[PDB]
């Protein structure tokens, strides 16, 4: 079939591996074990018209472990970005992880993540999320433990490579 | 596949196998290659070497990857150690990136042949510049501003320098950069700036050059973010953006998002500029756009290139709108593009896309706003600045109930027991979203509820015979109708309801079906939830909704009962006062019959539903508030579960083999969640029916932790992710549940200290000790937090108890990692967060033995990377400090005993690049610590003054760990941790500044810290302790 190389980047224990996971083996990984330079699994969902293989390049947040930081983002079609609601820090630094991207890939679909909705206490409030405006970016309010838009950070990015904004996915054999 | 472990990279060189890696990172590799050929290169980077990249584009191979890679090496060099290569080295780097530059991005051919890279060497040019651009090599710029004047191919490439070395100077400064730095660069720049906008301006008014324009134009959009306003304003700037861009497909995007900023600053000096803006770019775009084309076509099917612009328009106008609002009403020759523009906002206020019709509901929100904070009444007189808007409110009115978002955001989640239930997300951004139509629209009722009612009943008349009719349309407009509630008065809302909720029954006649029939019902039940006001002045029909939710609580068609039971404690809640006094024309309050027959109302729903209706009832008996008629009401209320609850008591007394079935433990489960919810409800008054099972409630719960621990050991850990250890699981956890949340909702210390505590101290803990691991409830730890943030002084006594048998031996579970028991991880520091902060004199009635241990475990919390336990640990470590500081007796022992060592780990944490985090509380706690030095301590830590001694013992530490300082940098920022040591604001960025200077070797001399700077900057803060 057609495979995408995505580009998964972050701040660190933002979520970004335990969402790969859950939608990996739909496992729920409750601790924290920061990825180290860079791990790449393949995630496939099929839709409407065909099943699609997203070759998700899960990079390292933390500074320390970051390895080839921006030579991950080489050949790719997509990429997302990742931050934390329950920390303003994890948001902060969006900016960041955008640059360096687009300085790489300076014309690819994006999409913009904020993990742990789930959380009670939401500490980065929703009426605040307003970097992705001037920006031309997509976002979502993700849940790795709850599945909330689960596969939309997906699903749209299936739309914008294809070029079918009536892609669906549907749980095909 | 190939390449295997031994692979040779030092003291030789194998460049044609290098290639093998990346293309073996970036390629072929499936897994096991590049999970190695990225650490092999991972290690070469730090592996000290500059030189070393020479042969890697000097014997080029083709590989953008390598030359990339070799590229972050040199990037590498110059951003940590540029300081201490001699004059002969840098020059030797400097003309030849520049030279590598020129000698490929002249190349006329070098259009695909990597962007990426081109703009890499651009990066590390532009960090070259950022290491030394003012000292040395002050040519620079003139050298551009005469180099870039030659051919395009070089000034189009000169462009998206200037473009990034103004986003590293200005835009990502901050943390990246030094602070006094970041000064002197900047206004470096903005020194000599006119020089520059000199050939901006150039290539702007004449080049006929594409892609050079488009750079030039687009790499301009970053200085707008810092240069002075004349620049902009005092020239043909605003204009020249307008007439000759703005219109052009390719430069369509790059012009508007200039204006935009533009737009986005305060009107009150240019006046006149901000209205030519206006006015001639409104012109511009009906050029561009008919005023009648449907925008959610042009979006439905149009290019990446054309959807972006929509989005940015929106942008543009909510600015500009909502930004000039005064310089728009005001002069009276611009109403003329008002109106255009307005409507504009209005077109586009209609496309698919969420994220642009959330920028148009921004705008809207305002509008609805100002001419609601002039006068919040409804038309009867005229307004004064309505009137221009008036004709646009009714289309606005419009386009909220045309497009209402659904309100109850909820889920369906499957939890750690593998049980699935149902969950309604708090603050998401859908559930968000609601609220700002609502409130758009609430300000648009408010000013007038006539043309609003209009549009209601017009879209509801056509929602039956007008066969408008479709499942979503019924739901949507439903939402709007609502949404409003008590926008009117209470007289008005009375007619439109029953107007309402009258052609929805007779629309519930004409579609047959159960299907219909549903949805239909659904939409009515919803309706009235949101209108409480209504309901509790009209008793008979409150008593009849109430009624027909008893009813379809019977229907088995799915999404009936989740329905019945959720609008069911809608109500419950809203109109908890009139279930439970009696009602005028009646024998006995309703709360009454309703227990009588409980029976009947639940005869056939899920248990899920059976929990969430106790719930609602629970708030019913909540609202009684005397108490011994609130007793009996619960006596009753808890009635069912009792009878089940005693059976396997009972059941079970005899031969304990009883909690060992499936079906048995999944019902105790089930009754608990439910006391749970009644408790949840209830609240104090509900002790009486805690109180009756709790022996027995907890004599169970520990009969099911021992048959889980004993199918642990047996059996494995893998029992516990089977059926009957899942149930078990569930019946141990609520039982948490239903104790821990009385306790936050109880009013009455000593009494619970005295009764309920006791029990635990041997059912809960002991057992959560005799416990293996892996199967030691967590929960059992939070359950533990709450009852002592709860009690405090009560349980204070007992805390030698609680430790004694649920602290060496948690800790002896998460002290081997940072990984292993998450939630007994945040659990336990949640639990030491309550007793240090309520309980802290138990810590003095311990020996400085088992203190030590637990100062310890502290310093173990803030040294994770789990961010919240992290957190935990320094919120303790502060409060700790805090507490301590009252008893001088026990007080200045402490500060002895530890004060340099915690000293030295909080320092530990903070110059680690993963605690950055939490860095806040690290400035808060070295301020106070510093703070305390200045008066606090008394006595002597070692030889010596006392501070004196501090502010070395610092240094040396530091010095030592980062032996790459020179000792000016290391006693200025010292010395810095005083002055600011009671502005936490600058002490935390002091700390950054710091952070930032560790993490390059900056030579042994230089005098680049600009020592004269932030040294009558440390004096400009040490003066202003006063
Ligand atoms: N409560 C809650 N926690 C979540 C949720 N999603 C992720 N987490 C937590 O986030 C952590 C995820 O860790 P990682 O996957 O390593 O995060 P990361 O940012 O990719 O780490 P690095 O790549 O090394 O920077 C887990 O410990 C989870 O407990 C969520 O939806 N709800
Ligand atoms: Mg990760």
């Amino acid at each position: 079939q057609v495979q995408f190389k995505l580009v998964l980047v972050g701040d660190g224990g933002t979520g970004k591996t335990t969402f790969v996971k859950r939608h990996l083996t739909g496992e729920f990984e409750k601790k924290y074990v920061a990825t180290l330079g860079v791990e790449v699994h393949p995630l496939v969902f099929h839709t409407n018209r065909g099943p699609i293989k997203f070759n998700v390049w899960d990079t390292a947040g933390l500074e320390k472990f970051g390895g080839l930081r921006d030579g991950y983002y080489i050949q790719a079609q997509c990429a997302i970005i990742m931050f934390d609601v329950t920390s303003r820090v994890t948001y902060k630094n969006v900016p960041n992880w955008h640059r360096d991207l687009v300085r790489v890939c300076e014309n690819i679909p994006i999409v913009l993540c904020g993990n742990k909705v789930d959380i009670k206490d939401r500490k980065v409030k929703a009426k605040s999320i307003v970097f992705h405006r001037k920006k031309n970016l997509q976002y979502y309010d993700i849940s790795a433990k709850s599945n909330y838009n689960f596969e939309k950070p997906f699903l749209w990015l299936a739309r914008k490579l294809i070029g079918d904004p009536n892609l669906e996915f549907v749980a095909m054999p | 596949d190939h390449a295997a472990r031994q692979l040779l990279d030092f003291s030789q060189k194998l460049d044609i196998n290098l290639l093998d890696n990346v293309v073996n990172c970036l390629y072929h590799g499936e897994g096991a290659q590049q999970r190695m050929a990225q650490e092999v290169l991972t290690h070469l980077k730090e592996h000290p070497d500059a030189w070393t990249r020479v042969d890697t584009i000097l014997e080029f191979s083709q590989n953008m990857n390598t030359k990339y890679y070799g590229l972050q090496i040199l990037e590498n060099v110059i951003k940590t150690r540029w300081k201490i290569l001699p004059r002969n080295q840098c020059e030797g780097i400097k003309k030849y990136v520049v030279g590598l530059i020129i000698k490929t991005s002249s190349d006329p051919t070098c259009v695909e042949k990597e962007k990426v890279y081109i703009g890499k060497l651009n990066m590390i040019l532009v960090q070259i510049l950022k290491q030394e651009w003012p000292k040395h090599w002050p040519t620079f710029i003139s050298d551009i501003v005469g180099a870039s004047r030659t051919s395009e191919s070089l000034c189009q490439n000169n462009m998206v320098i200037l473009k990034l070395l103004s986003e590293e100077v200005f835009d990502f400064s901050s943390g990246q950069i030094t602070q006094v730095k970041a000064k002197h660069l900047k206004d470096s720049m903005c020194n000599e700036f006119s020089q520059i906008f000199q050939l901006c301006q150039f290539v702007m008014e004449n080049s006929q050059n594409a892609p050079l324009v488009h750079a030039t134009l687009e790499t301009l959009l970053r200085f707008l973010n810092w240069i002075p306003l004349g620049y902009i304003f005092e020239t043909k700037l605003i204009s020249t953006l307008i007439y000759k861009f703005l219109n052009v497909p390719m430069f369509r995007n790059v012009s508007l998002k200039c204006l935009t900023e533009i737009a986005g600053v305060s009107v009150s000096q240019y006046e006149e500029q901000f209205e030519t803006l206006f006015t001639l770019t409104m012109m511009q775009l009906k050029q561009m756009l008919p005023l009648n084309t449907n925008i959610r076509l042009a979006y439905s099917n149009g290019k990446d290139d054309e959807q972006n612009f929509i989005q940015n328009l929106s942008l543009f106008l909510c600015t500009f709108l909502k930004e000039h609002g005064q310089l728009l009403e005001k002069r009276l020759n611009l109403r003329e593009a008002l109106m255009e523009a307005l409507h504009y906002m209005l077109l586009v206020s209609e496309v698919e896309e969420t994220e642009i019709f959330k920028i148009c509901l921004e705008y809207w929100n305002h509008l609805a706003a100002e001419l609601y904070r002039e006068s919040p009444f409804s038309t009867s007189d005229i307004p004064p600045r309505r009137q221009l808007y008036l004709t646009v409110l009714s289309k606005v009115r419009l386009l909220m109930v045309s497009r209402m978002a659904k309100p109850e955001e909820v889920l369906v989640v499957e939890n750690d027991q593998g049980e699935v239930v149902r969950e309604f997300m708090k603050d998401t951004d859908s559930i968000n979203l609601y609220k700002n139509m609502r409130e758009t629209l609430v300000y648009l009722t408010h000013l007038d509820y006539v043309d609003t009612e209009i549009i209601m009943t017009k879209k509801l008349q056509n929602q039956v015979n007008g066969t408008e009719w479709s499942w979503k349309n019924l739901n949507t407009l439903c939402w709007a109708i609502g949404s409003i509630s008590g926008a009117m008065h209470e007289e008005d809302e009375k007619r439109f309801l029953v107007t309402v909720i009258k052609d929805l029954l007779g629309l519930c006649e004409q579609k047959r079906g159960k299907d219909n029939k549903a949805i239909i019902a659904s939409n009515i039940m919803y309706i009235v939830g949101q209108y409480p006001r209504f309901l509790r002045a009209h008793w008979k029909f409150l008593k009849t909704v109430v009624n027909k939710l008893f009813e379809f609580m019977h229907e088995t068609h799915d999404g009936v009962q989740d329905m019945a039971c959720d609008t069911f404690i809608k109500i419950a809640q809203k109109c908890r006062r009139h279930f439970v006094q009696v009602q005028v024309g009646e024998v006995m309050p309703f709360i009454d019959e309703i227990l009588n027959n409980i029976n009947t109302i639940i005869c056939d729903l899920q248990p899920q539903q059976v929990h969430t209706f106790y719930e609602a009832v629970g708030y019913m008996i909540g609202a009684q508030t005397d108490q011994t008629v609130q007793e009996h009401l619960i006596e009753k209320y808890m009635l069912l579960p009792n009878q089940v609850w005693d059976s396997i008591i009972q059941q079970a007394t005899k031969n304990v083999d009883i909690l060992k079935d499936p079906e048995t433990v999944k019902q105790l489960g089930s009754i608990l969640k439910t006391n749970v919810r009644a408790c949840k409800a209830v609240g104090h008054p509900f002790v009486i029916q805690l109180g009756r099972i709790y022996l027995d409630m907890l004599n169970v719960y520990k009969c099911l932790s021992e048959n889980i621990s004993a199918a642990i050991q047996a059996n494995g850990e893998m029992v516990t992710k089977q059926p009957l250890i899942r149930s078990m699981r569930t019946v141990k956890r609520e039982t948490l549940k239903l104790i821990s949340g009385w306790v936050s909702r109880s009013n009455d210390p000593q009494m619970v200290a005295e009764n309920f505590v006791p029990p635990l101290l041997d059912a809960v803990l002991i057992d959560y000790q005799r416990n293996v691991p892996a199967a030691r409830e967590p929960e059992v730890l939070s359950t533990m937090a709450i009852i002592v943030n709860k009690l405090g002084g009560h349980i204070t006594a007992e805390i030698p108890q609680i430790f004694d048998a649920v602290f060496e031996c948690t800790l002896n579970m998460i002290n081997k990692d940072f990984e292993e028991y998450p939630e007994h991880r945040t659990n336990f520091f949640l639990l030491l967060q309550a007793v240090n902060s309520h309980c802290f004199p138990a810590f003095l009635a311990i020996p400085p033995a088992q203190f030590k241990l637990v100062l310890d475990s502290i310093i173990w919390a803030f040294k994770h990377t789990m961010r919240n336990v992290a957190d935990t640990g320094l919120q303790i470590l502060f409060t700790l400090l805090q507490n301590v500081a009252q008893e001088e007796a026990a007080a200045q022992s402490f500060y002895q005993t530890y004060f340099c060592d915690i000293l030295q780990h909080i320092f530990s944490v903070v110059t680690d690049t993963s605690h950055t985090a939490g860095l806040t509380m690290h400035a808060s706690i070295l301020a106070y610590m510093f703070n305390l030095v200045e008066e606090g301590k008394i006595s002597t830590p070692l030889n010596p003054n006392n501070q004196m001694f501090i502010q070395d013992y610092v240094a040396n530490l530091l010095k030592s760990a980062f032996p790459h300082l020179q000792d000016a940098q290391v006693k200025l920022f010292v010395t810095g941790l005083f002055s600011l040591n009671q502005d936490i604001p600058a002490f935390k960025e002091h700390l950054r500044d710091f952070l930032v200077q560790i993490k390059e070797f900056a030579g042994e001399d230089t005098s680049d810290l600009f020592l004269e700077e932030r040294e009558t900057a440390l004096r400009q803060a040490q003066e202003e302790k006063h």
